């Protein structure tokens, strides 16, 4: 997971292609695994408890299943959401454009899988929160609606909101997207 | 001791004293000693203050030009301001590490009483010349010098209201007449506004005395409030009468009662001066100060006080005499920073030294290990005498690492000063060479453009050439450029480079030509010569002729005038060279007479 | 307004952040500095006005500063002693872990020779000199693994590790020469040069995520973007020279160089938009997310936590 | 803040002179038991001693170090009429033994560097021999080039710090000699171009009295010249050039400065890197700083007792 | 059309410093005489090279003495298209 997260994440963003389509096709390669990693995962109340085990003689605090770990760098603002919404900002534009793009159906399946991940984030959220709670950890937690509304560093405002809506123009093109934005 | 005499070394900032011999030929000891004479500078706050300076000067020099008039008055203003914080967090720093050791807690109480007399007389100078106030707006601001420095009358009211019922303590009063001699009527009505409900009568009478305090006259046209305060004091001059002891005492004060006055004068001589004042003479003539201060001093210090130099100084000031300011200070700071700033500000301000105690100041940040830059900043502004001493310090540095020797040779070229600059790189050069380290020597070598030192290196490393057999760091020779034209020598290796180079990737031609391009210009020492000879021989003994019959004559012409110089194994080869050599060349000749 | 600036009364010559988990949403908080041009230099470590931790006196001059691990700190000294310093956390102590004195000393002579500049790849330190010599150590052994001697007749100034086994070295003659640590011989594979030019190149710096991209600094402030494949970009920037070339950790769209006229200026890819951060001379910086710090000859730490604000 | 430093001296007899070098890092110490040390400073003010070797069986006088642009160049003058030239090898090590001299070479000057490497060497036959090496890397060969008879014991020599091209190199040379009448001790020689040789320009006829050392002040962009002269009292001069050839610019001279205050012989004059305060010794055991104010007015600034401590 | 030829190649010289040279030669001798005097521009470039002292390496003479040359063919060159530039406007 550390390996796939990080390394892809970053070579999404800034690293040279040959080929302009190949960009995309690494991020939804990259987010479909993210999906299927969060999807199964349900919380537990022994998730919220950690053992440390020792390694070399250096406590490190054990490997907690992959969804926990996918779940608390998602209510906060870590890279991971930033570049998220940063993949629907900008799948919103090259989809206003109405062009003949390079992989745009590999964009629309990247973005479901995004939209996806929020959609199923809000339920599992109340429930970590409330479990989380009672679990007396030091870990932290915003839900998503308040981090949905939070400062965009490139636009300097909370228009997540607004680049969200733009989805439902093209109703008529992706429709799938469409659904999923209304949700 | 004992009669020896005791020499002395200059250094470069520092004094070395040693005991030489009796001066007679030669108590019996031994001579283990071996003295350093030389801490203001040494303090790290004071660096940190000395810094800040630094940066607030440049920031004032440059807005000379733009700003103008009251704007600038007021920028002026807020620059003192600027240097008296500084000087208080500075303070306020040291005092923190007088709390941690208090076993160097004394050294560091005085200098913070040093640190503070500087800044209160620097407040008072400031406001007095700086912002030059008109009569009353002065003594408004004498008021609050005063209240900011001396802040005894705070520390008993804190008292006072920390006791369990602040009424019956014995600082009550005191705190309430203090308050009201500062000219704070707010602070001791919010007092007497305490007492007031103990009794009835006292009630009665806290409630007279609080209305008078808030009806009193008080500057925020100037006529206007010299008639409200008259009629005031006649009210209260009413009150009393008809009264007729601490409140007693309290108007005996509102009035400005020169007895009541001196009897609690217990705070300073000029707590007392402002006090005075205030009650006495509400509307404040600049000019006549320096008299009213110093029948307050005689007043107060009316036993056997000595005026302190601090008091001294105040007089001055209060005389308007900048000058004298200046002497008594320079006698007890061997600091220069106050008197230049003060200086520096008083100069802006047109009042008028600046240029030498500056040049003093700096030439001290010279003898210090790190404060250097900040002498080369200060030594800058100085106009006539600031560059000699800049040049002199500038090459007189240590100079260790490539780093600082690059710093300091920067500083250098952005005054043009190119007879420091060929120094420093010929220093650093010959250290480098003599530690083998060829490459390096090159390099400082073609900065200071030195023709000289390019031909001693190019030299030794046609020596080492000649004895491995290859050349050395051939990367670095082959990209010179225009810096080959520096010196003869240089332009002869980098063209015996050029030539091994071509004919090692089949150039032999263009090589060949360069050779005796070479030999026939005499750039080449002698002993080259031989060697570019034997190059040139199987050059012709090459199936394919490379050298026209012309140019073998050249180099007949060169054998035989080398043969010539050199009579004013080895000679065997070089015999049969000579022989091949003829012989080629005549069947060149020959091919071409047929060609 | 960003910029808090507390002024301390040494010099500072490097500026390093304490590498942050990334599995963690930890935000960095402390920093390590070390002091140069003073009798008694030092190592000091701070935490975000900045209050110090803990500072050791070092030995010599500190040259260069790398963290190595959270816990260690590997310095180079100005006599070529190259130091391992351990934190121990809970009692907030700096101690001594391991040293080899002779690293660096120049050839026959006696007298020592400073040692430039430092690059770690745990558990693999290679520190280049003033004398040629590129010597490789590692974190447990007591001796030197390899020594390419008479590597560069010129005092060496940066090195940075190229892919893996392999060193960039720049010059005091202006050449970038790429070196390999497996082949047994002590010659560089290439050597890069401006033709015509010697001006000396005092940083080298290598992008985060593509390898063939290496930004370099010169005495003429100017910087030039090379590919080790194939200068592709010389860009003029400031009127003296370049000390110190810093590509962002997170968002290498980001560079960061500082000179010794005092300008920290920023570049931005995200047309190239350059701004002075900075209203003596600022020898170090190092940024990551959105804190950075920057060290300045006027004795004078600058540290922001809202770069991008 | 004045601090005392006790160094071991390491000495088994009594220390003569002591010099430091031109970047304040490396000194020379001569003794009497024909021994020269050279201590080094580390980057903690602690001095080591590096190098100790025998020089001569004479009785050495004064040690000077060279520019370091030239290297490591050491000097030393004897009783026994030798001046020998030292340097390094990577140990001291001699590569001349100048010997022109019939009697005591009594003080020995490096020139200033624009010049060359010029060693310059005074001897009681009154006569100051002004060597010069062709090649700095070969330090064994020694060419004398001018010899200056100046018709009275010499006893010390200093050179004109001026790097002014206008200003034509320029040498002073003292008489220690106790001569009852005979006045103008002090010497003051210029080098004429034209005649490439050496050429009396100014003879301070107020020196009556034996001359035990003179300093010439750096010149500081000025048009005149300041010289010290140590005699029975500390005497500052200012040489004024004329107007403006074919001969020597003769000089206008005025003593601005005379202190007794000593009370006793003043034996050494020493001037600071900047050339504002000027040290003098004496047969007091003192020595007493002296500093011009801003009205040109010297005074003393500080004395010193025999145990060490300063005088308060 | 205009024609202006290379810069300044300046062996021990300053390229940016010759312009102030340049100017000097801008001067008008009396109107729109941009153009100083041969005499004085050449005697004036003669006497600066020997100022500048061929001490330990002389050989580089002749190559010094070409680039005088060059140079002066090249103010004359400005200073005639300058002067067609004029005439070419007044017509």
């Amino acid at each position: 997971l550390q390996f796939l997260r990080d390394t892809v994440f970053l070579r999404y963003r800034t690293r040279a292609y040959r080929r302009a389509a190949e960009k995309w096709e690494v991020a939804e390669a990259v987010l479909d695994v993210f999906y299927k990693l969060l999807k199964d995962y349900e919380p537990q109340p022994e998730d919220f408890v950690d053992q440390y085990v020792e390694l070399q003689g250096e406590e490190r605090v054990a490997f907690k299943p992959p969804g926990f770990s996918l779940m608390h760098h998602l209510l906060n603002e870590s890279p991971m959401l930033e570049l998220c919404l940063s993949l629907m900002e900008e799948g919103v534009t090259q989809l206003d454009t109405y062009a003949p793009f390079p992989g745009k159906k590999h964009l629309e399946k990247a973005v479901a899988y995004c939209f996806m991940l929020l959609n199923l984030t809000l339920q599992k959220e109340n429930r970590f929160m409330d479990l989380l709670r009672e679990s007396h950890l030091s870990m932290i937690v915003t839900p998503l609606e308040q981090l949905l509304q939070g400062i965009n560093p490139r636009s300097k405002k909370a228009d997540n909101v607004v680049n969200i809506a733009r989805y439902l123009c093209h109703g008529n093109s992706n429709a799938e997207l469409a659904f999923e934005s209304a949700k | 001791q004992q009669n020896r005499h005791i020499g002395f070394s200059w250094g470069p900032g520092d004094l070395l004293l040693y005991e030489t011999l009796y001066q007679k030929q030669g108590t019996a000891a031994r001579c283990p000693f071996m003295y350093l004479v030389r801490e203001d500078i040494y303090s790290p706050v004071l660096r940190k203050l000395f810094n800040e300076s630094h940066s607030i000067f440049v920031g004032l020099q440059k807005s000379a030009e733009e700003a103008s008039g009251k704007s600038r008055k007021a920028q002026l203003v807020q620059v003192s301001r600027n240097y008296r914080s500084v000087l208080r967090a500075c303070m306020e720093e040291m005092h923190t590490l007088s709390e941690s050791t208090r076993e160097t807690a004394q050294k560091y109480i005085s200098q913070i009483s040093i640190l503070s007399a500087m800044e209160l007389s620097w407040n008072l100078c400031e406001i007095l010349f700086i912002e030059s106030a008109p009569a009353g707006p002065l003594l408004i601001l004498l008021l609050e010098w005063v209240r900011l420095h001396v802040c005894e009358v705070d520390n008993i009211v804190q008292d006072v209201l920390r006791s369990e019922k602040p009424t019956e303590h014995e600082k009550f009063w005191d705190g309430v007449t203090g308050y009201v001699l500062q000219g704070r009527m707010n602070e001791a009505r919010q007092l007497l506004a305490k007492e007031a409900s103990t009794s009835a009568s006292a009630r009665s009478m806290c409630r007279v005395l609080d209305d008078l305090l808030k009806k009193m006259p008080m500057l925020h046209t100037l006529t206007e409030f010299e008639l409200k305060w008259q009629h005031w004091r006649e009210e209260c001059e009413r009150h009393l009468q008809n009264g007729t002891v601490h409140m007693e005492a309290v108007c005996r004060v509102l009035l400005g009662d020169e007895e009541v006055l001196l009897e609690k004068r217990d705070t300073t001589w000029y707590h007392f001066l402002v006090s005075r004042l205030l009650f006495k003479h509400p509307t404040v003539k600049p000019t006549e100060l320096h008299f009213y201060a110093q029948s307050s001093l005689d007043m107060f210090l009316a036993g056997d006080s000595c005026p302190e130099p601090l008091d001294n100084i105040l007089l001055a000031a209060f005389e308007f005499d900048i000058h004298q300011v200046i002497k008594e200070f320079s006698i007890v700071s061997s600091n220069w920073w106050f008197v230049a700033h003060l200086t520096d500000l008083l100069d802006h301000c047109q009042l008028f030294m600046r240029e030498f105690l500056l040049l003093d100041y700096a030439s001290g940040l010279f003898s210090h290990h790190s404060l250097w830059q900040l002498g080369v900043d200060y030594f800058d502004y100085c106009p006539n005498l600031g560059r000699e001493y800049l040049k002199l310090h500038m090459e007189r540095i240590p100079l260790s690492t490539e780093k600082k020797a690059l710093k300091a040779l920067r500083i250098c070229e952005q005054r043009q000063m190119t007879e420091q600059v060929r120094s420093i790189c010929k220093t650093m050069a010959m250290q480098s060479l003599c530690n083998r380290r060829l490459g390096s020597a090159l390099s400082w070598s073609i900065r200071a453009k030195d023709a000289a030192f390019a031909t001693l290196i190019s030299d030794r490393f046609l020596k080492e050439y000649c004895e491995r057999g290859n050349f050395t760091d051939l990367d670095l020779i082959d990209n010179l450029g225009s810096a080959m034209l520096l010196s003869d020598r240089l332009t002869f290796l980098g063209k015996y480079r050029e030539f091994h180079r071509m004919y090692s990737q089949e150039q032999f031609s263009e090589a060949a030509s360069l050779l005796l391009s070479l030999m026939t210009a005499r750039i080449a020492p002698c002993s080259f010569w031989l060697t570019l000879l034997l190059d040139a021989l199987p050059l012709l003994e090459q199936k394919q002729v490379i050298f026209s019959a012309e140019q073998t004559y050249e180099l007949m012409r060169c054998l035989e005038d080398r043969m010539a110089a050199k009579l004013e194994q080895d000679s065997s080869i070089d015999n049969t060279k000579v022989e091949m050599l003829r012989l080629a060349l005549a069947r060149n000749l020959a091919r071409a007479i047929v060609t | 307004d960003k910029f808090a600036a507390k002024f301390v009364s040494h010099k500072i010559s490097r500026t390093r952040w304490r590498p942050v988990s990334a599995s963690s949403l930890q935000q960095p908080d402390v920093f390590a500095t070390g002091s140069w041009d003073n009798e008694e230099n030092k190592v000091c470590v701070w935490a975000t006005d900045p209050k110090q931790l803990c500072d050791i006196k070092h030995p010599g001059d500190v040259m260069d500063m790398q963290f190595l691990d959270k816990e260690r700190i590997v310095t180079g000294s100005s006599t070529g002693t190259v130091t391992i310093f351990r934190h121990h956390e809970n009692n907030q102590t700096l101690s001594v872990n391991q040293r080899w004195e002779q690293a660096h000393y120049h050839v026959g002579s006696n007298m020592r020779a400073p040692c430039t500049a430092i690059v770690c790849s745990s558990p693999e330190i290679v520190s280049v000199g003033e004398d040629g010599r590129i010597n490789c150590f590692r974190a447990e052994s007591r001796d030197v693994l390899r020594t390419i001697d008479d590597a560069d007749s010129s005092t060496m100034h940066g090195v940075t590790f190229l892919r893996t086994t392999e060193i960039l070295t720049v010059n005091s003659v202006g050449q970038l020469k790429l070196w390999d640590l497996r082949k047994q011989g002590n010659d560089p594979t290439q050597i890069f040069s401006v033709t015509g030019e010697r001006v000396p190149l005092h940083c080298v710096d290598r992008h985060p995520n593509q390898q063939h991209v290496v930004a370099t600094g010169g005495q003429d402030g100017m910087l030039c973007i090379w590919d080790v494949r194939h200068p592709m970009s010389l860009l003029n920037a400031h009127e003296a020279e370049m000390w110190e070339v810093h590509f962002h950790p997170s968002n290498p769209d980001h560079l960061f160089t500082c000179s010794e006229d005092g300008s920290l200026w920023h570049w931005d890819a995200s047309q190239l938009e350059i701004t002075n951060l900075l209203p003596l001379s600022v020898n170090s910086l190092d940024v990551l997310g959105q804190n950075l710090v920057c060290g300045t000859d006027a004795e004078a730490i600058y540290v922001t936590r809202r770069l991008f604000s | 803040m004045f601090v005392a430093r006790s160094i071991a001296a390491d000495h088994k007899d009594l220390i003569h002179d002591v010099s430091f070098d031109f970047h304040g890092r490396r000194m020379a110490t001569c003794s009497s038991d024909q021994s020269v040390k050279v201590w080094d400073k580390s980057e903690n003010v602690n001095w080591h001693c590096t190098a100790s070797w025998k020089t001569h069986s004479g009785s050495v006088w004064r040690v000077t170090w060279a520019h370091p642009e030239f290297g490591q160049v050491l000097a030393s003058c004897s009783f026994d009429r030798t001046a020998a030239v030292w340097e390094e090898i990577v140990h001291w090590v001699k590569r001349t033994t100048l010997v022109d001299s019939r009697t005591s070479v009594t003080d020995v000057k490096f020139a200033p560097k624009h010049m060359g490497l010029m060693l310059a060497t005074c001897s009681a036959d009154g006569v100051v021999r002004i060597y010069e090496a062709p090649d700095v890397m070969n330090l064994s060969q020694w060419s004398l080039q001018h010899e200056i008879s100046c018709k009275l014991s010499c006893s010390c020599i200093s050179w004109n710090p001026s790097s002014s091209r206008a200003h034509s190199p320029m040498i002073a040379v003292g008489s220690d000699d106790s001569s009852p009448n005979i006045m103008g001790k002090v010497q003051i020689y210029e080098y004429n171009e034209n005649t490439r040789k050496y050429a009396k320009a100014e003879t301070l006829m107020s020196v009556s009295d034996p001359v035990h050392d003179i300093a010439f002040a750096p010149n500081l962009g000025r048009s005149f010249h300041i010289l010290a002269v140590a005699t029975k009292d500390v005497r500052i001069f200012t040489m004024k050039p004329l107007r403006k050839s074919g001969g020597v610019t003769k000089f206008e001279n005025h003593t601005v400065a005379q202190f007794d205050n000593h009370n006793s012989q003043v034996w050494r004059v020493s001037w600071n890197i900047t050339g504002t305060v000027l040290a003098s010794s004496g047969d007091d055991g003192t020595v007493r700083l002296w500093k011009a104010n801003y009205m040109d007015n010297w005074k003393c600034i500080g004395v010193l007792k025999g145990d060490g401590n300063p005088v308060g | 059309s205009n024609e202006i030829p290379e810069p300044l190649q300046l062996d021990f010289f300053d390229r940016s410093q010759i312009e102030q040279v340049i100017a000097n030669c801008e001067h008008k001798n009396r109107r729109g005489q941009t153009v100083c005097n041969v005499k004085l521009l050449h005697r004036v470039l003669v006497a600066e090279v020997n100022a500048l002292q061929g001490m330990a390496a002389i050989g580089q003479r002749p190559l010094l003495m070409e680039e005088i040359n060059t140079i002066l063919q090249y103010v004359v060159e400005r200073n005639k298209l300058l002067q067609c530039l004029h005439a070419k406007r007044h017509a």
